[PDB]
């Protein structure tokens, strides 16, 4: 079986270096090209450079330039991807993967793949969520339904998770996914559909648990004036 | 150098599907299902590499490479990319519809009082229940585009198999008040859905 076989993931601070693992087996590892593509959460496929494994030469795209080395150890079938000065956007999956199989002459595309390695980089530490209130009104307010909801704002680690009146509300809630901001920190929010009718007779809290903080809030959500 | 691929193509078991790349012979399309690697389908426009499926197939008109696959089957669902030499398209998902299209539902939420009163401000933009599971999302103060600022999650599964994201526009509270209205716009299946909401004291 031609297959190459990645280091298990990893996870860095910004500023440090990473090293991934490639190890060839069931073809002749010093015949073909080694390649390294990379994958951010969510997005496409990018080159990022090749290495020659009888020669030692490298290729790297331009993206990377100063800050990949590409080696590789014949003795033991294998080729290194270090990336250094790492930044929170080389947050990735990491593939090595080369052409060992086709009938083409130009060493792309790759037929080979190793499973990838995740690297996360992030300079965030531990922090519990903010919390605030989206008031339902007029405005979210459809089939005589108001949605209203909790913004639970710049927390780390995940996982946040969100009920609503202590787990006596299913109905119609519908809780996002975070998004990861920028500054390393996550956001979430929750929503529930409820009876127009009801605001102002019914309270409506969300439950918000961040157990990597020990943290729980209890927001109540009224609706504007 | 610049491999352009539409964002979602979709199309019903048994149906047939093409998926063209647009750039400027060594086009190359692979498929990729979550949490694996990248699986090289077609290489140089047509070549199928051993095992490939005979219902994959690959063409090539002027600038513009297509792969068709014939015969859709439910494992087909997936992202594929085209590829030239080192360069790759930014990706298609494929949706093997398994149940009726459906346009996003979009909630668009203000800044909270009490985020303001914190000198922050947050829109909140939650899009639901849309199928299949692809949308671009901009946002505009007043009718002008706004790119600063903006976060965007990827599409998430819904209990009824429907998908989710959100997006979420951070402002300073004097750029959010000196605005007549601030608007979510959310694409999908190439038409739009905006949701707008407006400084209110």
């Amino acid at each position: 079986q031609v297959q190459l076989v990645q280091s298990g993931a990893e996870v860095k601070k910004p500023g440090a270096s990473v090293k991934v693992s490639c190890k060839a087996s069931g073809y002749t590892f010093t015949g073909y090209y080694m390649h390294w593509v990379r994958q951010a959460p969510g997005q496409g496929l990018e080159w990022m450079g090749w290495i020659n494994p009888n020669s030692g030469g490298t290729n790297y795209a331009q993206k990377f330039q100063g800050r990949v080395t590409m080696t590789r150890d014949t003795s033991i079938s294998t080729a290194y991807m270090e990336l250094s000065r790492l930044r929170s956007d080389d947050t990735a999956v990491y593939y090595c993967a080369t052409q060992v199989k086709l009938d083409s002459s130009a060493g792309y595309p790759f037929d080979i793949w190793g499973q990838g390695t995740m690297v996360t980089v992030s300079s965030a530490s531990t922090k519990g969520p903010s919390v605030f209130p989206l008031a339902p009104s007029s405005k979210s307010t459809s089939g005589g339904t108001a949605a209203l909801g909790c913004l639970v704002k710049d927390y780390f680690p995940e996982p946040v998770t969100v009920s609503w009146n202590s787990g006596a509300l299913t109905s119609g809630v519908h809780t996002f996914p975070a998004v990861l901001q920028s500054s390393g920190l996550y956001s979430l929010s929750s929503v529930v559909t409820v009876p127009s009718s009801s605001l102002g007779t019914q309270t409506y809290i969300c439950n918000v648990n961040h157990k990597p903080s020990n943290t729980k809030v209890d927001k109540k959500v009224e609706p504007k004036s | 150098s610049a491999l352009t691929q539409p964002r979602s193509v979709s199309g019903s078991p048994g149906q047939s599907v093409t998926i063209s790349c647009t750039g400027t012979n060594y086009v190359s399309w692979y498929q990729q299902h979550p949490g694996k690697a990248p699986k090289l389908m077609i290489y140089d426009v047509s070549k199928r590499p051993s095992g490939v499926p005979d219902r994959f197939s690959g063409s090539k008109s002027g600038n513009t490479a297509s792969l068709t696959i014939s015969g859709l089957q439910a494992e087909d669902e997936a992202d594929y990319y085209c590829s030239a030499f080192e360069y790759f398209g930014g990706g298609t998902k494929l949706t093997v519809l398994s149940q009726p299209k459906a346009a996003p539902s979009v909630t668009l939420f203000p800044p909270s009082s009490e985020e303001l009163q914190a000198n922050k401000a947050t829109l909140v933009c939650l899009i639901s229940d849309f199928y299949p599971g692809a949308v671009t999302v901009a946002w505009k103060a007043d009718s002008s585009p706004v790119k600063a600022g903006v976060e965007t999650t990827t599409p998430s599964k819904q209990s009824n198999n429907k998908y989710a994201a959100s997006s979420y526009l951070s402002l300073t509270p004097e750029q959010w008040k000196s605005h007549k209205s601030y608007s979510c716009q959310v694409t999908h299946e190439g038409s739009t859905v905006e949701k707008t909401v407006a400084p209110t004291e």
